[PDB]
DNA sequence: TACAGATTTTATGTTTAGATCTTTTATGCTTGCTTTTC
DNA sequence: TTGAAAAGCAAGCATAAAAGATCTAAACATAAAATCTGTA
């Protein structure tokens, strides 16, 4: 045969075909009804889910106990009635069922921040208009949701949304014209409205603007039914990538969700702790076990104040949701881990959590850690930190040569030479005690502190083979660092 | 514990500590090990007469510099350990894994575990060493790779009857330091002494000289030499002695370039020899004292034309001076209009700038320096002394450029032709010497009067 | 002694594998039970170990150099240290060499004077042991993409002749001053 | 009148040729002073 | 001698230019699944 020049003996490729969909029905008159057949719309086609289920499943349970505090943390997460988003419900809502109602196509964008609660909201609007085509009210229509963040290749959106509405296997570009052809082209009484949900919608649009602007574009289209509804962080983002006349032609709504308040992140927190909390239990005392209403009978409480004052801290700097809710979580963790270390129970009067709890899980997320790391170094690395300081507070030039701190560290060592630590640390500094070894020349244990302050990310050293000249810098300020070398008594003294 | 230390001549230390690390039980033993030392210190040898030591213990042996990227050293893993595992196994049935499968870090995992499952009929867990003797030699090198091979040890069974251990064998010391938190265990192999290094050379190449033919040779075209096995041994101490001897200063204290000197120098003072002096060895080293003085390690200089031997030494002239003072030292022609020439420099540098690198000059000033300089061509109204610039200086220049003899600013595909091109001499002082003098010019006096 | 060695590794180190790593071999060296206790006792190995893992660095190196080789350092490190920015090359170094060697034989058995084609290879021995390094190089890439985009590229120190190319030094002359005992002939020539 | 054959479509790996930006050193203008010619 | 002029020297300075880091796109190259094309 031939001789390969290099080879690839790990290639997998999917069984896909790739002739389009405008080539399958012959001429536009021969297209058939859409909504009667099995493979379209997912009509016939739900034992997906039963093909990878019952794979992590086993038979065993030894009565795990539940203590109290269990189920304040179950009732808790982030995934077990809108208190404060109404009005952007009640525009898309309104929106959405103007466009099914009409038969026609729309585009609305959502833009917000983190945490607000914009992907929840949209689908409970797609719950609710659901429910009620189910009424028989509106007619019948299909969901599909489209992730950014879900996807290897950007250009995988594509086949999905077909693989989703045909039951077809075909390639991402071949499916951009079947799509193209079945929203332009197919009679309206042949087909069925479509809710698209383009999800994290900035990860798509990285390369180029194609993606945005064919799912845009595709609602202009008379014969089409589509209502997208596009969800991203900022809210120009459109502009900043199409263009101001694509825009104004398209047409679509607008809408903003603004951070959370004080009143309404209180208000969440309230809410999802209604049943449970000033409620009674029974506690059985020799294993812990809880159970709603020998045995005695308790109360569960939870001071308003910690909710007021975690509530307005997290919202005074964010916004989140999220965060309030992992903060309340933290803190009943902590209240339960001291309940059971007290009353010595283990795994397999009026119990509260108070400000404190609170406080002490509130002060773990704003808190750093360096300047306790740095209090507990070695001798030689403060040194070192002590040295570079001293050569900042000369120079004044924030990037300083290697040599210079060597030759500092070695004017200091011979400077003091009249301090009792000082002076006998120098033999084990310079040769480790021993009287067989020379003289160094750099110090005992120099790599070693070295690599571990450039590792932890205190230190940046840009990269040159000559180690003499090579010039580090720090990255924490300067402030913390005169801290950190105050709390000693060795360097501070000398 | 159950092993047998060697005796190594000068490595006692390095013997032990290697008995000490690596033995047969997995249980006891460490997953990595370094051996650091510079060219020509001695640790392949002794990890070789170790293993050969002990028969016991399994190992594979590479050398990362044959191979000069990661892919191939990961494929050579995957095909040795296989090898290896079946060549010492045979009655254990498997099948076959391709080795240019393995394209990735991940996939050498993957296959080494596949390997590796197979064997878990035996009897009692075993260690195979990996022997990357070599790794700091890899031609393409980053300061990513040793960060995988450190922790490839974790992601392997932890309770199969293959364990894997490595040993890597590196020779800087501001590559290893890069790694020195992860705190290796590891030996190093100092440099030697002068002592050390002629007991070394004696006794490695003392018995194989004397079996070469020449000192045959030259014994049978000379007379009887009783105590034959001893004297020759003596003789050939003696020489390996005045050789270290006469170029320590110069070899340092490297193995291999000594024992390259003394096969250079061995076929001729074995034929200095002659019976009057075969037992006096003072007498014998006055007669071969011309072979121990000039290293000899060494293998009109160029061939160019006229007009490129000029151009030669006007492109050094214009590289080599300054501009302001080339009026003063090639105006000799008289004046109709009224002028004056300039007055010269005033002071000598005191820095011979043929030491610094040379600076940049245009190519009309090389032409015309080339004009001046040129001896003049071989009813004169119409004589033209004066060379002029036709086609076939331009090729010689060219020429001369395309032989690196004459280099510009560095870029890729340079354009001849534009205003922003310079031009620049790449030959020593010597060698424009020599053409200087082989066509009877003195370029000397122009660079004396600077500085001698 | 084991407190001490203890406390010397609390005040440099700190760290207990290092530790490990020192003891393994202490214990599994010795033969019998009487050399275990009296190797406990005194922790005499631990010095031969310390002492071997200091044997290869910047100190450890200028104790293992003839004589030339030592005179071509010290007169590399004195023309370096009179430049602006360190840098220097062959012929300047070869020619304080020849200075420093004319007056040392004028003050005054004679000291030979080595040639060039024989200082040459010594010049390379010494940039081999990572004594010397080119003007402004940079080392090992962070990355492989790195180091393959630098592996393409003709840098400029490898098209200047041998005798051009701009070394700088990794030991400044107070070193040499320092390490270098007092009865060594070239121990005058360490200051200017 | 298929089907083993040749051809096309979608999907990544391997090496060469050229462009833009950042850091550091060399080149030329200016201003004031003074030796050299003549 | 004669200083007026040209030539020479030096300090302070701005600004072009060299050397290399970081990246992109064309040319060169291999491969599995689906379509196309002669004839049983
Ligand atoms: N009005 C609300 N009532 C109850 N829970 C809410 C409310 N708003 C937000 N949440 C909480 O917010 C959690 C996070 O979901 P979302 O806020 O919808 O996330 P998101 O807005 O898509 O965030 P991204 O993806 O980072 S923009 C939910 O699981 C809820 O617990
Ligand atoms: N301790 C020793 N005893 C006897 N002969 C030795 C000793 N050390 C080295 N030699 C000899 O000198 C040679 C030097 O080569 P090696 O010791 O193998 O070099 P090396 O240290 O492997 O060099 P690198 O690192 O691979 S360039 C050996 O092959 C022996 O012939
Ligand atoms: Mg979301
Ligand atoms: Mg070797």
């Amino acid at each position: 045969p031939v001789i390969r020049k290099f080879t690839k003996k790990n290639v997998a490729r999917a069984k896909k075909k790739y002739t389009p969909f405008s080539k399958r029905f012959k001429s536009i008159a021969a297209i058939p009804d859409l909504t009667s057949l099995p493979e379209f719309y997912g009509n016939s086609s739900e034992l997906m889910a039963s093909r990878f289920e019952n794979k992590l499943k086993t038979t065993q349970k030894h009565q795990i106990v539940e203590t109290i505090f269990s189920k304040v943390k179950k009732q808790l997460n982030s995934s077990y009635y809108l208190p404060a988003r109404e009005n952007e419900f009640a525009s898309i809502y309104l929106s959405a069922y103007s466009a099914i109602e009409s038969d026609s196509a729309t585009t609305i964008y959502v833009a917000g921040t983190p945490g607000v609660g914009k992907t929840l909201t949209v689908r409970e609007v797609v719950k609710e208009l659901l429910s009620s085509s189910a009424q028989r009210e509106i007619p019948d229509f299909l969901y599909v949701e489209i992730n950014g963040l879900k996807m290897v290749k950007p250009t995988d959106c594509y086949e999905t949304l077909w693989n989703k509405v045909s039951g077809e296997r075909l390639t991402w570009a071949a499916s951009m014209e079947s799509l193209e052809f079945y929203f332009k082209r197919v009679p309206k009484n042949k087909k069925k409205t479509i809710v698209v949900l383009l999800d994290e919608l900035d990860a798509m649009v990285t390369k180029s603007q194609d993606i945005m602007y064919n799912f845009f574009n595709w609602t202009t289209y008379e014969n089409a039914k589509l209502i997208v509804i596009a969800v991203a962080n900022t809210m120009d983002l459109p502009e900043r990538q199409l263009g101001n006349k694509i825009t104004s032609r398209i047409g679509f709504t607008r809408i903003m969700f603004t951070g959370y308040t004080h009143e309404e992140l209180k208000n969440i927190i309230d809410l999802r702790l209604k049943g449970l909390n000033d409620s009674f239990f029974y506690v059985d005392t020799k294993t812990g076990n809880a159970i709603l209403i020998d045995v005695r009978k308790v109360r569960l409480r939870m001071s308003a104040d910690a909710i007021e004052i975690a509530s307005r801290k997290v919202a005074s700097v964010s916004g989140d949701a999220r965060r309030a809710l992992k903060v309340c979580k933290r803190a009943a963790e902590i209240a339960e881990k001291h309940y059971m270390a007290k009353h010595g129970y283990g795994y397999d009067g009026v119990q509260t959590v108070h400000i404190t709890h609170v406080m002490k899980a509130l002060n773990e997320t704003l808190n750093s850690h360096v300047i306790t790391f740095m209090t507990r170094l070695s001798f030689t690395a403060k040194l070192f930190i002590y040295a570079l300081l001293n050569l900042m507070k000369k120079n004044g030039s924030q990037e300083q040569e290697l040599g210079d701190i060597v030759d500092e560290i070695k004017l200091l060592i011979e400077v003091n030479g009249s301090n009792k630590f000082v002076m006998e640390i120098a033999k084990t500094l310079f040769q480790q005690g021993s009287d067989n070894i020379s003289e160094q020349l750099r110090i005992i244990s120099w790599d070693f502190v070295l690599n571990q302050l450039l590792d932890a990310g205190i230190l940046f050293k840009q990269t040159m083979k000559n180690d003499r000249i090579c010039c580090v810098k720090l990255n924490i300020s300067v402030e913390e660092a005169k801290r950190a070398m105050n709390e000693d008594e060795t360097l501070r003294n000398l | 514990m159950n092993v047998t230390t060697p005796e190594v001549a000068f490595r006692e230390y390095q013997t032990n500590c290697l008995a000490s690390y690596i033995s047969a039980d997995p249980d006891i033993t460490p997953s990595n090990l370094i051996l650091q030392g510079y060219s020509g210190t001695g640790k392949t040898y002794t990890l070789k007469k170790y293993f050969n030591a002990n028969p016991n213990l399994h190992a594979v042996w590479l050398e990362p510099v044959e191979l000069v990227s990661w892919k191939p050293l990961l494929q050579a893993i995957a095909r040795t350990v296989q090898y290896k595992l079946k060549t010492l196994y045979p009655n254990i049935p498997t099948t076959d894994y391709d080795p240019l499968q393995v394209e990735e870090p991940f996939l050498l995992v993957k296959t080494l575990h596949n390997i590796f499952v197979q064997y878990e009929s035996l009897q009692e867990k075993t260690c195979l060493f990996l022997i990357l003797d070599g790794f700091d030699s890899l031609q393409d090198l980053d300061a990513a790779l040793f960060n995988k091979y450190i922790k490839l040890n974790e992601l392997l069974p932890k309770d199969s009857k293959i364990n894997i251990k490595f040993i890597y064998t590196m020779l800087e010391t501001s590559f290893l330091q890069r790694y020195s938190t992860h705190c290796i265990p590891t030996v190093m192999f100092p440099r030697y002494n002068v002592d050390e290094v002629s007991t070394i050379l004696v006794m490695s190449r003392c018995g194989e000289l004397m079996e070469d033919s020449c000192l045959r040779k030259r014994i049978i075209e000379e007379q009887i030499t009783d105590c034959t096995d001893d004297q020759f041994q003596n003789v050939a101490a003696n020489f390996i002695h005045l050789i270290v001897q006469a170029f320590h200063s110069y070899t340092g204290n490297d193995i291999f370039a000594l024992n390259d000197l003394i096969d250079f120098k061995w076929p001729k003072y074995v034929s200095r020899i002659t019976k009057e002096n075969i037992f006096e060895p003072l007498a014998l080293y006055k007669s071969a004292i011309k072979l121990f003085l000039s290293t000899d390690d060494n293998l009109q200089t160029y061939d160019l034309s006229i007009i490129s031997k000029y151009l030669l030494i006007a492109s050094y002239i214009c590289s080599y001076l300054e501009p302001r003072y080339d009026a003063s030292i090639f105006s000799r022609k008289t004046r109709i209009i009224q002028g004056r020439a300039a007055y010269g420099r005033r002071k000598k540098k005191e820095v011979n700038p043929r030491y610094l690198q040379p600076s940049l000059f245009a190519i009309e000033r090389l032409l015309a320096i080339f004009q001046a300089i040129f001896p003049i061509q071989g009813s004169a109204l119409r004589e033209e002394s004066l060379m002029k610039a036709n086609i076939e200086v331009f090729q010689n220049l060219s020429e001369l450029h395309t032989l690196k003899l004459i280099a510009t600013t560095m870029n890729k595909n340079i354009d001849y032709l534009s205003p922003k091109v310079r031009w620049k001499v790449n030959v020593p002082w010597e060698i424009i010497k020599e053409i200087s003098e082989s066509v009877h010019f003195n370029i000397s006096d122009y660079f004396s009067d600077i500085h001698e | 002694n084991l407190n001490r060695h203890i406390r010397m590794n609390f005040e440099t180190f700190r760290s207990l594998p290092t530790l490990k790593n020192s003891i393994i071999p202490l214990v599994a060296t010795s033969k019998n039970f009487g050399s275990l206790c009296t190797a406990i006792k005194s922790c005499s190995f631990l010095d031969i170990y310390n002492k071997n893992q200091l044997s290869n660095n910047l100190t450890g190196r200028l104790q293992s150099l003839s004589d030339l080789e030592l005179a071509i350092l010290i007169s590399a490190a004195r023309v370096a240290l009179r430049a602006k920015d360190g840098s220097f090359n062959f012929n300047l170094a070869y020619a304080e060499y020849e200075k420093m060697i004319k007056a040392i034989n004028s003050r005054i058995n004679t000291i030979k004077l080595w040639l060039k084609k024989d200082v040459k290879n010594v010049w390379e021995n010494l940039v081999q042991l990572d004594f010397f390094t080119e003007k402004s190089a940079v080392g090992l890439r962070d990355n492989a993409t790195a180091a393959f985009y630098a592996s393409n590229y003709q840098f400029q120190g490898t098209m200047i002749p041998f005798d051009l190319r701009s070394y700088q030094m990794q030991i400044i002359l107070q070193e040499l001053r320092r390490i270098i005992p007092k009865s060594n002939m070239y121990y005058s020539w360490t200051q200017l």
